[PDB]
């Protein structure tokens, strides 16, 4: 909370292990059926 | 039967969009119009009448199956670039001596695309 | 004091009735039993364009529901609304009509449409000033297309200055429903372009459309198809209903409509559909009315209005809105496009704006659109028909209840040269 | 409203009959001693002393098959009169079972039938069930459509019939039945669904994994099939589909009235655990040449027209996309002058499972009535074998000594080879 | 209902005219508004 | 009122542009749901070049996220700021090229061509007075170079007299990403020759050879990487967004800059980039960004200009300095200097101030410079395009779609033509 | 999206395939059942396994793979094995008699009379795939099904599905070494008719990876298992960025467009650089630039041919773990300053990268490390041309006095097929010579 968004001022969580993303773009009997994601890369709830 | 295209909605049935991946059945994109009577041009009972010109081909619908179907089939796809001339007649040669294969209803729909070095 | 009267035939009919009238129950605050329970006073003034009042405030509407077998009205009856409509007002017979136009047209629809005339008459007998009759219909089955042009064939030689405006289901391009559905489609198409005033073409495939790429429903139903039809019925008859500053009826529509009389088939639309979670996305204003309703992925019809030129387009707004904004965008849409409007009409828009949003909304609007490209419809019809008819494919089933040879004849004729007008009036310099 | 009156004749008429009747008193409430612990009306009729009675005549000519029905576990459900008996059987002849044994006891199944008739409001109309093979489901059941017509008229006739199979038959005599009743019931009959026992043997063996299964595995699932024709007269459907919209929509010419059958999710209840049985999945498996209930290839024809009887779990659009897949497939071919094709229905209730049955429960099927040109080689090797024995006069004397002229040969064999030029001619082009 | 789905005949002919001949019939099993 | 509507494709356009719209947000005081809750009326006075509209007080981007395989855009939608994206805007297919160009351009592009021209053409017509496009892509991909180049095409046939940037990552001198990358390359700058307004070449070497020897990062990711192209995304379009003592738009860059219109390829710079522990060390004033500007190591484009002369110079400044001191060292440079600067322009630099840094530091600058010591970037891929091509390498992957030769042979001689044509002025 | 439909043939492609579809379910959360351990979201949590598994209504995931052969024995462990809940049992085929050896048993014979059924089982999960990027082919050229019904399999394949694109990994005869007598007519004859069908064909034997676990890996003796268990750490790291996050991606079209420039060669040669043993990584720091080097040595390599013998034509690396895209440029642009290596003369661009984030999994009771960063690799060289004139002269040398000949001809074959097929393969000897020469 209160760093600016410039390149040094964002850390890397070294502990993740999770890494999979979340299947919000999917096809539905031919039609593209967009979905909301609920959870980040990882499982990290957004 | 004839397929037909939903004008706007086409692309939900194209082929490969239904999960379908392989040769699939063409579409109709142009619809031709006519008017007045349509002559009836068989009779009672599914006739074909005598006068009408039938057609050259086969009553039953020509399905190759494996017993039938030839020895040493030729590829699907058959690029001729970057081959000496002799080898690609030889792959065209191939290609053309087996049109029962080419004619069948599951039959191999080939690619001759380009030309041979000389 | 300007009554509409309500004919539903087949089992498509009956279902998209049944939705139609739990819409306007909904819109005019009428409980499941029949007492009305609104809020305003605007709901309750002009109610009896649809509603017949009955002693101790119970509202009944003005239906008539028509079937060959009760097969269908068991499940009219035994749904949520299905205690509103009177037990008289359902007429249906003993067998079914079996997808067979004859069977619909002749022999068994013969002995049923007195009895719908008795009802009809009836009820139209009791209107102060009546306007006319919506008929709801498939032209694919045999109770809908055979005795549903029966009935709008003895309706308009008897009452015939009223309005008579149909919503019929033609038959989609990819998947038909009923092997024999062209012969049906042709026979009825040739009766209702001598014997309707308006004619609304509705297509399942470009229902379907609409309920997934806009309104994203995973898994819609005919409950929901049945939805959109209502939602755009009920859409062009406000002004009737509710106040406005720039009233139309249907009258006033046909008129700024049709230019020639065999010329009244129509491409629907509806223009604030927006989808479940994207509804955050999207500002709901007039010009996100405009460039909804004439998008051509948005018709109800399967027929592309860029093959071809629009006649003329109606659109119907609800809603308090701004009259410079309104006519700023529909002659804005005129002039950026300028391949798909003919010349010989200068203006081609006629715009009406009714006041009062749908219950949940804050503005709404509806498109009626008169093309020369639902021509395709007709050539599409028409070359299956001569496929099929060329060989008597299914034909002796038709011919033995007494049809005439030539009948198919002077329908595939009929249409041909219709399909010829549309044409010539594409063409024309 | 809305009633069925079955007709079954014939050991494998009666058969049937008990495993299409032990479903419909399961379906709904009904106890096999008609006690129910109101859709019922269109296979059963409601006594003043609440005991439900069926509407169905079972007609035999020999007492060793319905005096078990007197004696097992429906003997209390069945009215004494809806199950007719001879003395002496038909014995595998066309002729016995026509002119000399069946005309003794076609005077009163016809009084019976004139009974049910007149206590249906609305009758949709018949349905036989019969075996070509046999001698009274072949003699007798020629002579029931024969009087139907003139007594009743224009009622719809439907007909389910055992087909002879390709290469195993019971009897010796069948290609000369098979002949002499398609011969006289062409201009009398509706539509004839047909299966035989040799297809229905090669499902119960590959897709349930019924090695040696018995009839009784194959009397339920034609039972599967018969309930879903009749399930939109019953239960609250989107798409109803009578018992008219079949001879309308199947049969394009008077001479042509054979359609095929095809039930497509039947598996086990070990492999519903592993596959998802979608709309699409079940839509493609009846146009499959391995899920026929005939032995013949519709790859080798062309269609000619079809009819789909969705039932369960099932939503409009599921049934669009799927249709779309298979009209965009070379493999399914039409013929020339059928450009629309098919026809949809769509049922909410979904199938119930049989005490002791052997499908899984499931919750969406398909019932699929397809008519092929492909079912030439039916007759045309059905052909070859009534050639083969009549060339040099086999078995005639125990046909011509018994009520029956020997030019019935000679005309029931010229007719028919016109039927062979009659599937012929119409899927040529133009 | 929302497992059995009868259908009860609420219309049909008595005395050869048209009626409501059921006038205390359930609904699709349940009752209606007239319990 | 001047708006400017972005475009992104393929796997190095949808991890150029993801950093982007972060810095940018944060620029503008936008936080990862989209809402502003900004420290001033700056923040949201001139926010619509970038940002459309929402319901309820809230911005969404102009991006028109393209790909010809989604898997690049799953992880770019499962970052910080992946929910601020309409998700109409993706554009998507299911197989992709495989590095080729000719299944990106002719065969799988162009199937998916009609669908992201619906995208670009319900926003260009929901601006009030359209400025012009971008692109972020790389040449030698499949996607970036294949379709991207039929995006161009077929809106410069649409939109004729807008603007039209490219921010390529042309290839790089050392070691290269992909085997087939001068047919690629070749292919591509023919298409970029006549067809677009500006074009600005990036090599990820000369990425790697500032935040090695400059920034001091050991280990420097993409991230960083993609940092530095959107802190010079931002430098040229400032002075639309924040007010100035003296103004450039795009269109004044690109007048200042072309004095032929076959010569639009420069090279970019960002100056107060500073090491680690060398920030206490450094002076604070107006002539040290004047210095890392115009140091001939730090460009973004691997070619250094001392081999050739600057056709013209830009500069953009970001603070409250002075107009004397300003113009001060551009009389400064060219006078020292005036080797590498060409005779028949008499004042090559244009310059620009604009007055809001940004965050956390007190002043800012960035460059654009127009070279001869750019045509030494296609020839080195001409070599490599005719040594791997006399040979036929590679060919029936490409001819195999339907190709000719003798178009093969017109892009390298479009592009011989251009290296012969900026070699003129030396 | 995504999907991949694995093949397996033969002996060697079932044995393959329980080593991989093991890796596949531990990588993945999948249990030996089945099941996941429960999801413990709401919904659907992770979708990543849709390339390989499938997933029914009730929450249970299916291979989407075929396993094929002609002798019941092998696959009658699969079936009643550990893992046999997880496959559904319709997708393993097997005959009734095998094809001992024979190419013509395989191919004309016993081949053509199991062609049809597997060629109906690939539909149904090729009908199941949104987006398919193409099938996976394992076999072994020695034996019969792996080299003549296998070769059948390519063939009916290019008909069905035209231009789709067919990999094939292959079990390469080894050059000292052999199972077998009757493999140089299986080998010679099954790559003269694979060779317009087939677009890639990676290549490892038996010998060489004898020579890894043996040496870098301290276990000796080495069984199937342990060579088995490489090459799922192959197949894995062509397909995870096809499933897990990656910083570039490559799909599995990109191999044959950066390595096959010329339609009669399309032989690449596999390599896996950190195998290496429990005592011996407590002392080694594994960088980026540390295993890029270990691709190119001759040691370990996976073929027993030396790269130094001929051009490289192209690369592929593959790079796996906690590794950084600049010291992977900082690696490859040391490599091409050796003079020990040499790069083909009209190839000036050369490689082809991958950078993936997923490290590689560790297999319980396996052979390996727990590595943090990894490198694949297949490449295509020069010096395969080394390896035909090892098998052109053991095919002359029994086909001059015509030993064995009368086991192809009465079974099914004629006689012309031999002598055209090793004059088939006198071109590509040729033909792999002149681009192996330098453009004067």
């Amino acid at each position: 909370h209160g760093l600016p968004f410039l390149p040094g001022s964002s850390f890397t969580d070294s502990t993740k292990t999770a890494f999979h993303r979340s299947q919000t773009l999917n096809y539905r009997n031919g039609y593209a059926v967009v979905r909301r994601p609920t959870m980040g890369i990882g499982g990290d709830r957004l | 039967a004839t397929n037909y295209s939903a004008n706007q909605y086409e692309k939900a049935y194209l082929p490969t969009y239904l999960q379908n991946w392989s040769p699939a059945r063409p579409t109709k994109e142009k619809i031709a119009a006519h008017e007045g009577y349509t002559q009836i041009i068989a009779n009672d009972r599914g006739h074909l009448l005598p006068s009408v010109p039938r057609s050259k081909a086969s009553p039953w619908g020509s399905f190759m199956g494996t017993w039938q179907m030839p020895l040493k089939i030729p590829p699907a796809k058959v690029t001729l670039t970057a081959r000496t001339t002799t080898a690609a007649d030889n792959l065209t040669k191939w290609i053309h001596k087996n049109p029962d294969l080419l004619n069948a209803c599951n039959g191999l729909r080939p690619e001759i695309s380009g030309k041979p070095f000389d | 004091m300007r009554e509409i009267v309500h004919l539903q035939a087949g089992q498509c009919g009956n279902q998209i009735g049944a939705k139609f009238w739990e819409v306007i129950s909904d819109e005019h605050g009428i409980d499941p039993t029949g007492t009305y329970h609104g809020d305003s006073d605007l709901q309750l003034e002009r109610i009896n364009v649809y509603y017949n009042e009955a002693t101790g405030g119970k509202y009944v509407p003005r239906a008539v529901l028509v079937d060959l077998e009760p097969g269908t009205m068991d499940s009219v009856r035994s749904g949520p609304f299905g205690q509103i409509f009177r037990p008289d007002n359902f007429v249906f017979g003993q067998s079914g009509a079996g997808n067979n136009w004859a069977k619909g047209h002749y022999t068994e629809g013969a002995e049923l449409v007195d009895s719908v005339l008795d009802v009809v008459r009836k009820e139209a007998e009791s209107c102060d000033c009546l306007q006319g009759f919506q008929l709801t219909h498939s032209l694919g089955g045999g109770t809908g297309s055979g005795m549903g042009t029966l009935l709008i064939s003895k309706i308009r030689e008897e009452y015939p200055d009223r309005i008579m405006n149909t919503f019929s289901v033609v038959p989609s391009p990819k998947v038909s429903d009923t092997v024999v559905e062209p012969y049906n489609a042709t026979l009825s198409v040739h009766q209702l372009v001598e014997n309707t005033d308006e004619t609304y073409c509705i297509d399942n495939e470009a229902l379907y459309d609409i309920c997934f790429r806009t309104l994203k429903l995973t898994t819609p139903t005919y409950g929901d198809l049945n939805h959109l039809v209502s939602a755009t019925m009920s859409g062009v008859t406000t002004c009737l209903r509710f106040p406005g500053q720039l009233n139309a009826d249907l009258r006033k529509l046909a008129v700024n409509m049709v230019p020639f009389p065999r010329l009244h088939f129509f491409m629907p639309g509806f223009a604030p559909l927006t989808s479940r979670g994207s509804q955050q996305y999207r500002a709901l204003t007039v010009p996100e009315l405009t460039q909804q309703m004439f998008d051509a992925k948005n018709m109800m019809a399967a027929c592309d209005p860029r093959h071809g030129r629009y006649l003329t387009v109606a659109a119907v707004f609800r809603g308090r809105m701004s009259m410079k904004e309104v006519d700023e965008q529909m002659l804005n849409v005129q002039n950026k496009n300028s391949s798909y409007f003919v010349e010989w009409i200068p203006n081609n828009v006629k715009t009406a704006v009714c006041d009062i949003p749908p219950r949940g909304l804050k503005m709404s609007a509806t498109f009626i659109g008169n093309s020369t490209a639902i021509q395709e419809l007709f050539k599409r019809i028409s070359e299956q028909f001569t496929a099929m008819f060329r060989r008597k494919a299914f034909l002796h089933w038709y011919t033995g209840e007494g049809m005439d040879e030539m009948e198919f004849t002077e329908a595939e004729s009929n249409m041909n040269d219709l399909v010829s007008e549309y044409q010539q009036y594409q063409d024309a310099t | 409203m809305r009633e069925c009156i079955s007709i079954h004749v014939g050991q494998a008429g009666v058969q049937i009959g008990n495993a299409c009747w032990e479903l419909y008193c399961l379906e709904h409430g009904i106890q096999p001693d008609g006690q129910m612990p109101d859709s019922f009306n269109t296979f059963f009729s409601e006594t003043g002393a609440g005991k439900h009675v069926p509407r169905a005549v079972f007609v035999d000519l020999e007492p060793t098959v319905i005096d078990e029905v007197r004696t097992g576990t429906y003997r209390q459900l069945f009215h004494p009169e809806q199950l007719i008996t001879g003395k002496e059987d038909a014995a595998n002849n066309y002729a016995r079972g026509h002119y000399t044994i069946g005309k003794e006891i076609i005077d009163l199944v016809l009084d019976r039938i004139r009974k049910l008739a007149d206590q249906c409001t609305g009758l949709q109309g018949f349905l036989v069930f019969h075996s070509f093979g046999g001698g009274t489901g072949s003699g007798f059941t020629s002579l029931l459509m024969e009087r139907l017509s003139v007594d009743y008229g224009k009622k719809s006739k439907l007909e389910f019939s055992i087909y002879p199979a390709p290469q195993v038959s019971t009897a010796v005599v069948e290609p000369y039945n098979s002949i002499l009743t398609t011969h006289t019931t062409l201009e009398h009959s509706d539509c004839a669904f047909m299966v035989d026992n040799e297809a229905i043997y090669d499902i119960c063996r590959r897709n349930l994994d019924i090695e040696r299964p018995t009839y009784t595995n194959l009397n339920r699932l034609i039972g599967q099939i018969v309930s879903s024709i009749t399930a939109s007269l019953r239960f609250d459907g989107a798409l109803n589909v009578d018992l008219t919209e079949f001879q309308t929509n199947l049969v394009p010419y008077p001479r042509i009235h054979f359609p095929l059958a095809t039930y497509a999710p039947v598996i086990s209840a070990e492999k519903a655990y592993h596959e998802q049985l979608s709309v699409a999945e079940i839509t493609n498996a009846c146009f499959e040449p391995a899920n026929q209930m005939v032995k013949c290839d519709p790859r080798h024809g062309k269609y000619m027209a079809c009819c789909l009887l969705y039932r369960g779990d099932v939503v409009p659009k599921d049934v669009n996309a799927a249709i779309a897949t298979i009209k965009t497939k070379r493999t399914i071919q039409f013929v020339d002058w059928c450009p629309t094709g098919f026809k949809v229905g769509i049922n909410y209730q979904p199938p119930t499972v049989v005490p002791g049955g052997d499908l899984a429960k499931v919750q969406r099927a398909v019932c699929m009535l397809s008519n092929t040109t492909a079912i030439a080689e039916a007759w045309a090797r059905l052909d070859h074998k009534f050639d083969l024995m009549y060339a040099k006069r086999a078995f005639v004397h125990w046909y011509v000594g018994e009520g029956m002229e020997e030019g019935e040969f000679s005309e029931a064999r010229e007719d028919m080879a016109a039927l062979e030029k009659d599937y012929e001619e119409v899927g040529v082009d133009s | 209902g929302k497992e059995r789905f009868h259908k009860s005949q609420h219309w049909g002919f008595c005395n050869n005219v048209r009626m409501l001949v059921s006038e205390n019939k359930p609904g699709v099993g349940g009752d209606l508004l007239y319990g």
